[PDB]
């Protein structure tokens, strides 16, 4: 039994035509207070793989944690570790679930919601969702907390179905996130203006994006509203 | 304080030929009021024959199937690649339930495939393990209102032969792998209008003797 | 823990350790086991090199496992405490769970296994005893008689003899006892079973025991003048 | 549930409903409620469906290593005991188990026992279990004799679960009737409430509160 | 002294290849696979007249399609029996259905090793496991303390079994009935037996589809018997 | 001599007598042999019987859809080892969604198989094994040997008398190396390969026992009339 | 791994002897004389401290401890045995008695307990018995004062006078010419001193002799006052000038 | 490994012996003489000590008999230290039967359970035997007076008149020449005394050299009163026989 302490908002991804896009911002929340504002909550294993994670930081950090050493493992031993035997995004993915749902079952969870996007070796996408409750589940567009409210909707106008993913670009898809980042920031009060974004292509690779700010933002409007209902002044 | 379970929602439905039989499950995914997937199997073709859905918090019937899955694979080993009958199957399930007595799977599980003589069998399963073989049977967030469709239209149940002053009863007949998929077809749609936890598309899986077939319908979206 | 195999096999084929233990059966005093027709007696050879003796208090050779079964033994005394201790455990255990007391031969099976477990455990030894176990089954007038020994092998015998110098009473039971007509009474019984001790114990006087077993929870230990009557009885006979 | 078994001159009859409730919903009505232990052994259940039909095929598999070890066949008291031994372990854990072992041997002759998952363990002649044990007790008491012949024996047994099935809103679907004799259980059908209830009340010219 | 768990020089296990020794001292055990049935027979051996003979019990009941002979140190042979018993009834608990004979078998043999420095040394028994399933039919199979086991269209095991063996490789056929297989076990016990043969010293028992396990009366065997030494005399 | 009393005990020359006994287990026992293409791998095995009325022993085991062994010398021996490879198979499978590497199978082996050579009390296995398998890297064949000894071949044979199927596979390297996609062709080389190490008997059809895992092919074991073929 | 030896390593031998405990008391022989000495008002403890270098400290070894406030002992044989047996002895004065009744135990009962730990190393397994010879003097309210002899097979003999180790005969005969009933506590310091003198082969002073006493409370060295029950030690351990003084007048 | 190291204390010899058993018994026939006698309204314990000392604290001192609860005593033969590890254990099995029950432990009892602790040694373990033979003096309202032994075997007899440690065979052969059952308890002190007297390998049996105890109901009405002999009283009843 815990309560988590120390919290990330909303993880974002989606796919699109070649690959898949992810994104977080980089805030750390105590409670009401915006207490964190330099935090990682993507988190690249190898260069075909992104975790992001949102909830309980320390729980995060402790997951940082597993991967970097599930690295290591697989390099033991391994004369195929940056090729034929490297870690795939559906490997780490079932270790996450595996521990996800492990630690729900001894009633001790690991308090989060994981997104694993990246690109499998034959080059098809993948994306899957976890969290404390050991749940999983796929779909063309991911989001966790208010994303899955706010930002879902968004990007499911652009992909609605599997048919739409050879349809969508890079350029469109990346438009659709960096959108729905700005969203979040006008209607979640735990988020921050800073973010990162990561994207996972099978031609180009892992392209990984730090120190994001929404912007085109419309405040203007806010001039004209006075009061609530009567006044005028 | 820490809670354990999740309604993850859905619907599942089998029914039994006389020489097939059939699993059907919508494929949309949820959490209270928002939608997690529109496209997530939950029936499974897990060897010998057998089709399997455990439906209710997703957590626990993917930890099911996959249990049972891996049973059918070490049944193999230990017993010379024997097949395992859909009744064997079935008590092995009740063991895997009843092994959580007091930590349960929340989840109802239907299994679905061909006895030993080559006759449909649907089996179902609360969450610690009771079962029973049966012609019909729905499970899931609307099985309420499936059910007793089922009932009047797969074994005849209110129905009499017309003019015998409700002397007569209609008489029991195995429906065709046609006549079934359009009453599984009918129930998905009609549970989609009056159910909000179902949609977005229906998987139905249907067993024979050549083995393992595939079926995808589209639900309303809404 | 003590872990080591002390009971093992030898190149022959032979586990020494149980071979052994039934040496110690051989060394110990006499007993013989023989059922009639409605009754089995338990015959026990007792030792005369100690006088100054308290029969009084002095552990009995014939123990009740429970109120219609009796195990006597040879071998090693401190032994079959532990048999008889375990035996009547059982036999309270069988009564609470089955609503029904034990059999002789479902008895005789547990303390034969009991033996047998100590032949294949680590740092443990063989019990240096050999049982004799009669009785009545419940609600049943058949005599039941049955012999273990420290390898674990349990057989039912019409009559049966064990201990030191067993193979000649065993001698004489063979030509002495008809298994077409089996002692028809008490008294045949008996006789017979203080004739076979009376091959080799030495006087009769306050050196055999004999107690009678008889349906129905029917126990008796018989006093000295009892089993003297017995003596001067064969005695005037065999002058002849 | 509604279950009952009671001993008479000419051996046992037990009877029971085969519905399966989950709150106010009728889950099913085909539930097979006596387990058949062996031919001459058999035990009804009520309450957790999962509790007594997984304890009570358990129970069958200690009986027939029983025999094997013992080359007998179990005692309809060992038997019982066997299962309220089992379930008092697991007492207030929660297990839900309303059950009657039922069977003959020679020893014992005809012989039930009640069994429930609060360790209670009763030899008796007239049982009922479940949540219309009491409408089958209405019928079957101010019904009984030891004079019973088969033919009465089983239709009273058949009748009272007929009469729980009418009142109690948790039990229903079908009635299944057994007779065990010196020669063992034998089947006696199942009898649909649907058509039985109707025949019943025409032939009998009871159910007057119901329209005809 | 030396371990439990030792290699000898060749490469076996000096106390398997002992315990081999202690099943040649004992008593002689025969089985026979037919297509209409498996045949079951043993030697009794009463060591004196006194022993009351119906006790000796070296065939043995696993399950309704599963029997048991015995042969050697027959007290390891309990706890053997009962894992087997166990084993057989735990498997219907599980999956609704009688067990392989060839799995029953193996779970068997599984104990065998469990031994060291689990028990302090391997069993001293052999034990010929017959039954029935639908997969593989009527099968024989001989269970070792070297955790082996082999199936036989026809075996023999304890202090005759070399000279039995060779006498079953002559008489074995495909076409073999039931009671042409009844007969041949009694005819060779009656040859490597040291006392004369008759229905209180030797026991048979069989394994059929149709009616299961089941070991004969002394009344049955006994006719078998006059029927058998008829039959030598008829030619 | 002195110094084979346990697996705990070196000799003065540096020596392992228990570890060479087991060792010892393995040349008794029934010939097996092991080849590989860049598409399949290949094992063939000689089973052995007690006599003309009992069953031939069986030699290989299969671990999971992509992988197998086949044994010589002790069988139980075997039965652990293999069931030990079926679960580190099945973790892999159910915790990584990912199919073990035969790589890796070979070196879990040689681990179990080194702390019972360390330890007083335990013993030494006393069997070898060929593991065929196909992975991400295309086709394997290993050899294990119970001092813990793995190692990776083109092709090799264990057993009695397996210095002739061992030379055979020496002089065919260049040849069956490159049977690729054709099954029937590779499995032939491996029974030609088997049979260099016959005396007196010959291969029948109750007597071979051949498996194969490949591409397109998981891993499958034929007996009985399915060899007839390669006869 | 694991401790493997389950087993008795001292074992009876067809005669009928312990051999571990006879080596054991071989060891004994071998060591240092140690002797004790009971008065009338008190007890006296000596003996020899063997130098192992003259570069060494004989201060910071102390062949003399104290057990309990009012109990005191002294070795002959193994060095290293004795001092991890004094820590258990002081240990087993608190669990198995202080913390249950409040109070400090009687001579007697100590021993006793030390004697279990000694025995059990003659019995339990993987172990050797220790290799020393106790001499423990004491004083309780209800026992007055006592001297005990503890050998390695846990067995414990109550002494008016005696003596250990590689004088022991001699000194034994000389402690019954010397000792009677009515000895005070000086002049048993008297004879212990002249019983020493004998064993001694080098140097004889103050600082090549351990010698303690248990005898009067000692409130100067309780080290604290306002409780009026609590009266001091009655074990003192002599200094190195204390002896030299009765060395004059000798 | 250990194995080397192993002298296997619970094995049977050929001829189907316990060793370690056999040696045992061969150690306590060295250890000083005890003797029970038991007579109709009471119990008599003599011991002698082994070789004594003149400087031997007397009085303050307890090597033979022993007080297990208030109503049985023991005499020991053999290794003191392993006397008192039994003797602790028979004393709190005594108190778990009173604490139990409401009632002192019958005799036969408190016997039993520790001559099973010592056959647990034999069968089990890997351990020495307890090198100690005792002999049980003891009352219940059963059977009244009553004389016991065990020894390192474990096996248990009752007696009316019993010799345990060194020249138990001379001592038994004295013992069975002038005992008879009508007999009292100060004829039985006499009998115990003139045995030690002539069996001792000493030259004289003096006071400091022995203990001695009595079991009667010579207490006031109905209850039994046990008797550990000083050295003054030792004495006294040394010269009222004539013995010195
Ligand atoms: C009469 C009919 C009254 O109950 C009888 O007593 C029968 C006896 C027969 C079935 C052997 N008893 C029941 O029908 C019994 C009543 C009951 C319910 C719950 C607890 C105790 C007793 N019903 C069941 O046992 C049902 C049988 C199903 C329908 C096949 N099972 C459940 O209700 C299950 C499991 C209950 C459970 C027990 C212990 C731990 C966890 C759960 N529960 C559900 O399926 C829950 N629910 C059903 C509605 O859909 C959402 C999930
Ligand atoms: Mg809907």
């Amino acid at each position: 039994t815990q309560q988590p302490i120390v919290t990330g908002t909303s993880v974002i991804s989606m796919k699109y035509d070649n690959g898949v896009i992810i994104a977080a911002d980089n805030l750390g929340s105590y409670g009401s207070l915006l207490r964190f504002n330099g935090v990682e909550r993507l988190i690249p294993v190898g260069d075909n793989t992104v975790v992001g994670i949102s909830g309980d930081i320390s729980d995060m950090q402790h997951i940082e944690r597993l991967l970097k050493d599930l690295v290591t493992e697989n390099a033991y031993d391994n004369p195929l570790a940056d090729a034929e035997e490297a870690l795939e995004p559906s490997y780490i993915f079932e270790y996450l679930a595996t521990v996800m749902y492990q630690r729900r079952s001894k009633m001790n969870p690991l308090w989060n919601a994981i997104i694993v996007a990246g690109v499998q070796s034959n080059g098809d996408q993948f994306l899957r969702y976890v969290n404390l409750l050991g749940v999983t589940y796929s779909s063309p567009t991911l989001a966790t907390g208010f994303g899955a409210h706010m930002a879902n909707p968004l990007l499911r106008k652009v992909v609605d179905r599997e048919s739409d993913i050879p349809k969508t670009t890079v350029q469109v898809a990346e438009e659709a996130i960096v959108n729905a980042m700005r969203v979040l920031y006008y209607r979640d009060a735990r988020s921050s203006r800073n973010f990162s974004l990561a994207i996972i292509d099978k031609n180009t690779g892992l392209t990984f994006k730090k120190n994001l700010q929404v912007e085109n933002m419309k405040w203007d409007f806010a001039k004209d509203i006075k009061g609530y209902g009567t006044q005028k002044i | 304080q820490f809670n354990p379970y999740g309604d993850n929602g859905g619907t599942i439905l089998g029914i039994a030929g006389e020489d097939f039989a059939v699993l059907a499950g919508d494929t949309r995914n949820i959490t209270d009021y928002s939608i997690n997937s529109r496209y997530e199997p939950k029936v499974f073709d897990c060897g010998d024959n057998i089709v399997m859905s455990a439906n209710g918090f997703a957590a626990d019937g993917d930890a099911l199937v996959k249990r049972f899955k891996n049973s059918v694979k070490w049944y193999h080993f230990d017993h010379n690649d024997k097949k395992l009958s859909i009744n064997s199957a079935a008590r092995n399930i009740q063991h895997l339930l009843y092994g959580k007595r007091f930590f349960p799977y929340y989840v109802h599980t239907i299994i679905a495939g061909l006895d030993e003589d080559g006759k449909g069998a649907v089996y179902s399963f609360d969450p610690v393990g009771s079962y029973e073989r049966e012609q019909c049977r729905a499970g899931g967030a609307a099985a309420s209102l499936i059910m007793p469709f089922l009932d009047n239209q797969v074994n005849f149940k209110n129905q009499y032969e017309p003019g015998t002053n409700g002397k007569v009863k209609k008489p029991l007949k195995y429906l065709s792998v046609e006549e079934v998929i359009k009453l599984v077809r009918d129930s998905f749609t009609s549970a989609t209008e009056r159910h909000i936890q179902v949609g977005d598309g229906l998987e139905i899986l249907i067993v024979t003797k050549d083995g393992v077939r595939k079926e995808f319908y589209e639900l309303k979206r809404d | 823990g003590y872990d080591r195999a002390l009971s093992i096999f030898s190149p022959d084929g032979h586990i020494f350790q149980v071979e052994y233990a039934l040496e110690a059966v051989k060394r110990g005093t006499c007993a013989v086991g023989v059922k009639g027709k409605n009754c089995v007696v338990l015959g026990c050879e007792r030792r005369s090199t100690l006088k100054l003796q308290d029969t009084r208090i002095t552990p009995s050779k014939v123990s009740k496992i429970d109120s219609h079964v009796v195990l006597s033994f040879s071998g090693l005394n401190a032994d079959s405490r532990i048999l008889i201790e375990k035996a009547r455990v059982e036999a309270q255990s069988h009564r609470l769970t089955l609503e029904d007391p034990v059999t002789v031969e479902y008895l005789t099976r547990y303390v034969a296994g009991v033996q047998q477990r100590y032949t294949q455990s680590g740092g443990v030894r063989p019990f240096g005893v050999s049982t004799l176990i009669a009785g009545f089954d419940p609600r049943d007038d058949e005599p039941k008689l049955y012999q273990t020994e420290p390898s674990g092998i349990y057989s039912s015998w019409s009559a049966q003899t064990i201990g030191r110098n067993s193979k000649t009473v065993r001698e004489f039971l063979e030509k002495n006892y008809d298994r077409k007509e089996p002692p028809a009474t008490v008294e045949e019984c008996v006789k017979l079973t203080v004739r076979s001790l009376l091959e080799v114990v030495q006087t009769g006087a306050k050196n055999i025991e004999i107690t009678v077993v008889k349906p129905d929870s029917d126990i008796v230990a018989l006093s000295s003048e009892e089993i003297n009557q017995y003596v001067t009885q064969i005695e005037q006979e065999k002058q002849e | 549930t509604t279950t009952l078994a009671f001993r008479f001159q000419g051996g046992i009859i037990v009877a029971v409903d085969s519905r399966a409730t989950a709150g106010n919903w009728v889950a099913s009505q085909t539930v097979k409620k006596v387990i058949e232990i062996n031919p001459f052994l058999l035990g009804t259940t009520a309450g957790g469906a999962a509790d007594c039909q997984f304890w009570e095929t358990w129970l069958g598999s200690q009986c027939r290593l029983h025999e094997l070890r013992e080359k007998e066949r179990i005692s309809v008291a060992a038997a019982s005991k066997i299962l309220s031994n089992l379930v008092y372990q697991y007492k207030g854990a929660g297990l839900s188990m309303g059950t009657m072992i039922c069977g003959y041997t020679r020893k014992e002759g005809p012989t039930i026992y009640y069994v429930d998952s609060d360790g209670t363990r009763l030899k008796g002649d007239i049982f009922c279990v479940g949540s219309g044990q009491t409408f089958a007790y209405g019928v079957l008491d101010s019904n009984y004799k030891w004079d019973l012949s088969v033919e009465d024996a089983l239709y009273l047994g058949k009748r009272s679960i007929l009469a729980a099935a009418h009142r109690d809103a948790y039990s229903g679907g079908s009635v299944n009737l057994y007779h065990v004799t010196e020669d063992g259980w034998i089947y006696h059908g199942n009898h649909d409430v649907g058509e039985l209830f109707w025949k019943v009340k025409e032939e009998e010219g009871s159910f007057n509160n119901v329209i005809g | 002294d030396r371990g439990v768990s030792t290699f000898s020089p060749e490469g076996r296990l000096f106390q398997v290849e002992y315990s081999l020794e202690a099943i040649k001292l004992g008593s002689t055990a025969i089985g026979i696979a037919t297509k209409e049935g498996v045949v079951l027979g043993v030697e009794k051996r009463a060591t004196s007249p006194l022993l009351e003979s119906d006790s000796i019990e070296k065939i043995v009941e696993i399950d309704r399609h599963i029997g048991c002979a015995m042969s050697g140190l027959t007290a390891d042979a309990r706890s053997m029996i009962e894992h087997a018993r166990t084993a057989a009834v735990t498997h219907n608990l599980y999956y609704d259905e009688d067990i392989n004979v060839e799995s029953l078998t193996q779970s068997v043999c599984d104990l065998a090793l469990r031994f060291g420095e689990l028990m302090s040394r391997p069993f001293g028994v052999a034990l010929l496991i017959a039954g029935h399933d639908a997969d593989d039919g009527y099968q024989l199979f001989h269970a070792e303390p070297s955790g082996t086991f082999y199936r036989y269209n026809a075996k023999a095991i304890g202090s005759g079994s070399e000279g039995a063996q060779a006498e079953l490789l002559n008489e074995w056929h495909s076409s073999l009935t039931l009671k042409e297989a009844e007969l041949l076990v009694l005819k060779i016990l009656k040859q490597v037996m040291e006392e004369k043969l008759d229905e209180n010293n030797a026991q048979l028992s069989c394994i059929t589809k149709q009616d299961g396990f089941k070991i004969y009366d002394n009344e049955k065997t006994a006719e078998l018997i006059k029927e058998l030494k008829e039959k030598e005399a008829a030619e | 001599n002195n110094y084979d009393g346990d697996t705990v005990t070196f000799s003065p020359t540096g020596r392992l007598f228990q570890v060479e006994y087991a060792l010892e287990a393995i040349k008794q026992g029934s010939v097996t042999v092991g080849l590989r293409s860049n598409t399949h791998a290949v094992l063939v095995a000689l089973k052995r019987n007690a006599d003309e009325l009992s069953s031939y022993q069986k030699k290989i085991i299969k671990c999971d859809e992509h992988m197998g062994l086949s044994l010589a010398g002790l069988a139980p021996d075997a039965r652990v080892l293999s069931n030990y490879l079926r679960q580190q198979c099945n973790y892999s499978s159910l915790v990584f969604n990912r199919k073990l590497a035969v790589e890796r199978a070979g070196h879990l082996l040689c681990d179990k198989a080194q702390k019972n050579t360390q330890s007083y009390g335990g013993r030494p296995y006393g069997v070898g094994l060929l593991i065929i398998g196909y992975d991400k890297s295309g086709a394997h064949l290993l050899e294990f040997q119970p001092s813990g000894n793995v190692t990776e071949l083109y092709g090799t044979a264990i057993g009695a008398r397996s210095q002739g199927a061992k030379t055979y596979l020496e002089r065919t390297l260049d040849t069956f190396i490159k049977i690729d996609g054709n099954p029937d062709e590779l499995i032939k080389a491996g029974v030609e390969a088997i049979s260099q190490s016959l005396r007196d008997e010959s291969l029948t059809v109750d007597n071979l026992s051949i498996a194969i895992v490949g591409k397109d092919t998981p891993f499958t074991i034929y007996d009985g009339e399915a060899v007839a073929k390669y006869i | 791994m694991t401790d493997r030896y389950s087993f008795s390593l001292t074992t009876f031998s067809p005669s009928g002897k312990l051999g571990q405990i006879d080596y054991a008391l071989t060891a004994v022989k071998q060591g240092v004389t140690s002797l004790g000495i009971k008065a009338t008002n008190g007890v006296v403890i000596a003996t020899e401290k063997k130098s192992s270098s003259p570069l060494a400290m004989s201060e910071t070894l102390s062949k003399v401890s104290l057990l309990t406030p009012d109990i005191g002992a002294v070795y002959s044989g193994m060095g290293p045995d004795y001092r991890v047996l004094v820590d258990k002895s002081r240990k087993v004065a608190h669990t198995s008695y202080k913390r249950i009744y409040g109070e400090y135990p009687p001579t007697k009962l100590l021993v006793s307990e030390v004697a279990k730990i000694m025995q059990e190393a003659t019995q339990s397994g993987g172990v050797r018995p220790f290799g020393v010879s106790l001499l423990i003097a004491g004083h309780d309210e209800f026992n007055g004062f006592s001297l005990y002899q503890v050998d390695p097979s846990g067995s414990y003999f109550p002494w008016k006078a005696t003596a250990i180790g590689k004088g022991s005969v001699a000194a034994k005969t000389f402690l019954e010419k010397r000792w009677n009933d009515e000895l005070e506590l000086e002049d048993a310091i008297h004879i212990a001193l002249l019983t020493l003198k004998e064993s001694v082969e080098g140097e004889f002073n103050g600082d090549t002799i351990e010698l303690a006493i248990i005898g009067d409370e000692n409130p100067d060295l309780l080290g604290y006052t306002g409780i009026p029950t609590d009266k001091g030690p009655r074990f003192r351990k002599l200094t190195s000038q204390e002896i030299n003084d009765r060395l004059e007048a000798l | 490994g250990s194995r080397r190291y192993d002298s296997r204390t619970t094995i049977f010899s050929p001829e189907g012996r316990l060793y370690q058993v056999e040696y045992a018994l061969e150690s306590i026939s060295h250890a000083g003489t005890a003797i029970g006698i038991m007579a109709s309204d009471g119990i008599v314990l003599a011991a002698e000590r082994k070789v004594t000392s003149t400087l031997l604290e007397q009085d303050t001192s307890t090597e033979k008999l022993y007080k297990l609860n208030d109503k049985i005593a023991v005499a020991v033969a053999g290794l003191t230290a392993d006397a008192e590890i039994l003797i602790n254990t028979a004393r709190i099995h005594a108190q778990n039967y009173l604490k139990t029950y409401n009632e002192d432990i019958p005799v036969e009892i408190l016997v039993r359970r520790l001559s099973d602790i010592k056959q647990g040694y034999t069968q089990h373990g890997g351990l020495r035997p307890f090198g100690v033979s005792f002999i049980y003096a003891g009352y219940d309202d059963r059977y009244g007076y009553q004389l016991y032994t065990s020894n390192p075997s474990g096996n248990y007899t009752g007696w009316k008149a019993i010799s345990v440690g060194a020249n138990t065979s001379a001592a038994q052969t004295l013992l069975q020449m002038d005992y008879k059952d009508d007999m009292k308890v100060d004829d039985a002190i006499e009998l115990a005394l003139k045995t030690l007297s002539k069996t001792t390998d000493s030259s004289a049996l003096t006071y400091d050299r022995l203990e001695f105890a009595t079991i009667r109901k010579g207490a006031n009405d109905g209850e039994v009163y046990q008797k550990i002999f000083k050295p003054q009283e030792i004495k006294d009843i040394l010269v009222k026989t004539g013995i010195t």
